[PDB]
């Protein structure tokens, strides 16, 4: 989930691809704060947002679920 | 090159654990071959003790060197007798059993046997007075 | 559930979770970063060479260093004249003095780099070093501090950067109980900046204060008098357990040879005025009278031998150890470092750096799910257990709590600490301020300052503002400081200060473009005019400057330096 | 001999835990060759060693004319004085207040001729430099000898200082 | 000191995880509570999941409680061992107690210790001995007697027990002054 | 000046100035002294 400022962009992960190592799933910018999330939850990650879309605080940017 | 290297290693940890800042190492040996002093300079580039170079008689090259077990810690008159391996860049390789002492370095291998005398540098280190001593003595 | 080991296997195997497996893929991003780093080290590694053998660089291809062209012939002439005298003009005295096959540090280097601006607008004072060279040296099995006065007297013996370097060396030696060796060659004083160097405190008197406080604590010190030490410089030979005066060119004076003239000017030979007087004079001044440079250095070594510190150092630091290298190649350290001059902060990682530096590429994480911003845990550095604080992101209250807890444990069990500085990163949100963030920051700083554990910090990059107060800073007694090339030490904001100070400075609403040209560009120039290369080290702010690739060796030197301590 | 007497006094004062007061003056190191041959440097070191080693609380007040390295013999800011105070007629300068002018006149790129213009450019200039500093500006304003007082009310100030230094451990 | 929280520790039992240099909470069944799940009922009984009431909450909650979150029993035990490792006591114990020692056995078989012990439930006290017991227990079957002719009732002297010098007081008879 | 060792050799050799080389010549003077000493120890 990203903080209030949102403005997600430059997502470098493909939807529905396994993420065991903690790569930068999404990078959100808050006052020049890239603050990459770097999730380490295993399983494929499904994106519900698009680059350049301003999102609210603690929004569900993606659901990191076990590969089923 | 092999004779000079053996005297250091077969005496101490020269080139072992050595480290400087934003620079590179250097250590030199003086040989008194015949009646003419001979200087050999050895240095390293990178983080490699292995990669070593040389410049004697205006001839430069590279080689690597792998030693053997360390022996003769007491370093007496017999000093240290160890086998050495040298991989020069051209492609060769050599094995040298070097019994080195302060007086000389002896290298035996397929080349044959050669003993190189180390340039002597001793002269009453301390009592070196050239004062005239003109008057007011005893 | 079908799992019943005995902890090992799970442990003592090449598959323990303790290690780290960040393997890079050398992509453009890597290249962009890796390449820049390379672009950030070549000259660092180079200027060193130029100041070394300062002003005499026969290659004349030193364009990789932005240093201005200097009259090489004048420096070569001076060096020839000095070496004709019979004394070695170089740092040669040092590597002659230290045992072969041993290590060295060169504590402060590039000191006084292009510091003073002369009357000539395009000319700076040519202080290739601070006038001295300082490094930790291991003599005869004894670890010692080495301070050597360079023969550069063209500008004057000592500057506000020279006495500070000497005093930093003395404080380090006293803290660490390493005996000092001073190589003394002076032109007296500097009668131009004398108000800046003589009076007040932390000046030339504090050298004399320290040389007595050390001998109170029975930390023997040694000085070698190669040339004249006048103008209060003659007290160090007098205040010394052992002192060496060279037979011909070693001189010590409280009053100069010109000074006898105009006040009972019965001038006589400079030998009789206080120089090396080997004629069995009544004065019992100066322990050793040596005929040659090698003789003097040899007697210095011999005196160093009879101190009984060899047993204590050998017991405390094991001489015969098996080096354990990390699992990943240390050349990769430049790659994970991002680029520079990027409008918005780039991304960064820490795991990779610690996995590249530590032994066996391992780590001992405390709570990482919680306060995900800050990183703390144990490690191993060449046979010694270490604690590391490396910063990543914008600090929270919980990060400060975790830091305080870690420092508490480390002080409790006597574990050294390592610091890897980063951005300030204090959130300004109103809810965070209402949540008592100031109290938690105080909680952190209190523990940081109160810790009796030895502390070393190294700049990763982007250390700007009051955030360093949370982790560590020069004003918090770090026994050593070292720096990487991509470092900026500035106000509470590196980039934001520009935006904030744009608003509140006598600006009309109109002329917006000319104003941002005059405001934002100017403040950017001010806040990145300072950098690792100039504002630091040259002014003995974070005196040590290193390469990112060779950090573990340096930190291991530091830790061996801080175990002779009481 | 003055240095020996000073060392002996400081030894007694440290032995019996008696506070010390300093009243600074000129440097006054003789430059005679016989004095240098008599081990004067050793005796100066004897004095400075005792000065710095003393755990006794120490306060100094400038009488006047404290210029040069002589203060190292008595006391100085770099020797941890728990307080410093100053009188108006104070000058803190190089090893020579007046002689530095004469000595530095000789050894500075001077032609033999143009003597009057040279002494106007050398001696007057160095006098201006070495008395441009004074009690009022170079000191206190820069927290060199932070306290500035009147000569008439010195005992009250020193009594404040001594009462300040008896809560000490 | 180190504590591992395998299950619930309520009713003042939750302070040990709080008062601990290192503490371990298992991912699923590790729970810590100051107030019980029944306790929320009858006092603002808005009951919610036992996870949210104080159990193992691996969701990056605001609470910085509990150092280690381990997915399995073996993982938790392994992290406990790893934390125990970083205490620096290994050097001190190894120096104080020599790890590599040569065992010196007694001269007589230790199975005989039951024999010199008399029987039980005997109207009058039976007879007893000590020398045999000490000779069977100590190293090399030896002893260092002090005065034994005098105050023949009580026994005192030095000995050796597996490389360490020991003093033994063994009682035999009716005590005198 | 054509002298560049590393302190040892100058040290760790059988030729360091640290040692002492007073070798006696056993002359009458030596005998007079040596003999007396012998005359001062026997009993
Ligand atoms: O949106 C939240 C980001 C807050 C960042 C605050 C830090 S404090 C120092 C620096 N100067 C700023 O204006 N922002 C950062
Ligand atoms: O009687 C003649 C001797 C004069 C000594 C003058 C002293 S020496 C040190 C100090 N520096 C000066 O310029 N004058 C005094």
């Amino acid at each position: 989930v990203s903080p209030m400022p949102g403005k997600v962009s430059k997502l470098l992960v493909k939807s529905g691809d396994l993420v065991e190592k903690g790569q930068v799933l999404v990078i959100v910018e808050a006052m020049k704060m890239e603050h990459p999330v770097r999730a380490l939850q295993d399983g494929r990650v499904s994106f519900l947002v698009k680059e350049g879309e301003v999102v609210g605080g603690d929004h569900v940017l993606a659901t990191v679920a076990e590969e089923e | 090159a092999m004779a000079a290297t053996a005297w250091l290693l077969n005496r101490c940890d020269n080139w072992r654990g050595a480290f400087r800042l934003n620079s590179d190492t250097n250590a030199t040996v003086h040989f008194y071959i015949d009646d003419h002093p001979v200087e050999v300079r050895l240095h390293t580039e990178g983080a490699n003790y292995h990669k070593i170079f040389f410049s004697v008689w205006d001839h430069d090259g590279s080689f690597e060197v792998c030693s053997g077990p360390v022996t003769s810690k007491h370093r007496d008159q017999k000093s240290i007798v160890n086998d050495f391996t040298f991989l020069f860049e051209n492609g060769m390789h050599h094995t040298v059993l070097a019994v080195a002492t302060e007086g000389d370095v002896t290298v035996i291998g397929s080349f044959g046997l050669h003993q190189l005398r180390l340039l002597p540098l001793t002269d009453g280190f301390g009592d070196s007075s050239t004062a005239g001593g003109t008057s007011t003595k005893i | 559930y079908a799992h019943h080991p005995i902890d090992y296997e799970r442990s003592t195997s090449k598959s323990p979770n303790i290690l780290r497996l960040p393997a890079n893929t050398s992509d453009p991003t890597y290249q962009e970063n890796m390449a820049r780093m390379e672009g950030l080290v070549e000259q660092l590694r180079a200027r060193v060479r130029y100041v070394q053998a300062g002003g005499v660089v026969p290659e004349e291809e030193a364009a990789k260093a932005g240093v201005s062209i200097s009259s090489i012939e004048a420096d070569d002439r001076v060096r020839k004249l000095h070496l004709s005298r019979g004394k070695m003009l170089a740092r040669d005295r040092i590597e002659r003095l230290i045992d072969p096959g041993t290590r060295f540090l060169e504590l402060s280097q590039l000191a006084g780099w292009d510091l003073y601006w002369d009357d000539k607008k395009k000319e700076y004072e040519r202080c290739y070093s601070g006038g001295i060279v300082t490094g930790i040296g291991l003599v005869n099995g004894v670890r010692c501090m080495l301070v050597a006065n360079d023969a550069t007297v063209k500008g004057g013996t000592y500057y506000p950067i020279t006495v500070k370097k000497h005093l930093r060396a003395q404080k380090i030696a006293e803290q660490n109980h390493l005996p000092c060796i001073y190589l003394v060659d002076s032109g007296g004083a500097n009668l131009s900046r004398q108000d800046d160097v003589f009076p007040d405190e932390q000046h030339f008197g504090r050298i004399f204060y320290n040389e007595a406080q050390m001998s109170i604590k029975s930390i023997s010190q040694i000085a070698v008098v190669m040339g004249s030490c006048t103008a209060g410089g003659a007290y160090v030979p007098a205040m010394a357990d052992e002192n060496i005066i060279v037979a011909r060119n070693g001189t010590i004076f409280l009053g100069g040879p010109p000074l006898v003239l105009a006040a009972t000017g019965e001038k006589v030979s400079s030998e009789e005025l206080g120089g090396a007087d080997v004629h069995c004079r009544i004065s019992g001044v100066g322990d050793h009278y040596a005929t040659d440079d090698l003789h003097a250095l040899y007697l210095a070594r011999r005196a160093v031998a009879n101190l009984n510190l060899k047993e204590h150092n050998e017991a405390r630091n094991p001489t015969d150890v098996k080096p354990v290298p990390p699992l990943y190649d240390p050349r990769e350290l430049g790659g994970f470092i991002p680029d520079m001059l990027s409008d918005v902060v780039k991304s960064f990682d820490v795991r990779a750096i610690i996995a590249r530096i530590v032994d066996g590429s391992r780590f001992d994480e405390f709570k990482a799910l919680y306060g995900n911003t800050l990183v703390c845990g144990f490690a191993r550095i060449e046979g010694m257990q270490v604690g590391i604080i490396a910063n990543q992101g914008i600090l929270y209250s919980e990060s400060a709590l975790k830091g305080a807890h870690f420092i508490g444990l480390c002080t409790q069990r006597n574990v050294p600490l390592l610091f890897l500085q980063n951005i300030t990163g204090f959130m300004v949100g109103k809810k965070y301020e209402e949540g008592g963030i100031a109290r938690n920051g105080a909680r952190l700083v209190m523990a940081v300052s109160s810790a009796p554990v030895p502390k070393v910090t190294v700049l990763i990059g982007g250390s700007y503002g009051a955030g360093n107060y949370g982790m560590c800073g020069r004003a918090f007694e770090p026994r050593f400081l070292f720096m990487w090339p991509n470092a900026r030490i500035s106000v509470m904001g590196g980039t934001q200060a520009a935006t904030v100070l744009t608003l509140t400075n006598r600006n009309l609403k109109n002329a917006s473009e000319a104003e941002i040209a005059a405001f934002k560009d100017k403040v950017k120039k001010k806040y990145e005019k300072e950098g690792s290369c100039y504002y630091s080290t040259a002014r003995l702010w974070d005196d040590g400057v290193i390469a990112p690739e060779d950090t573990r060796v340096v930190v291991a030197e530091a830790l061996r330096a801080t175990r002779l301590a009481p």
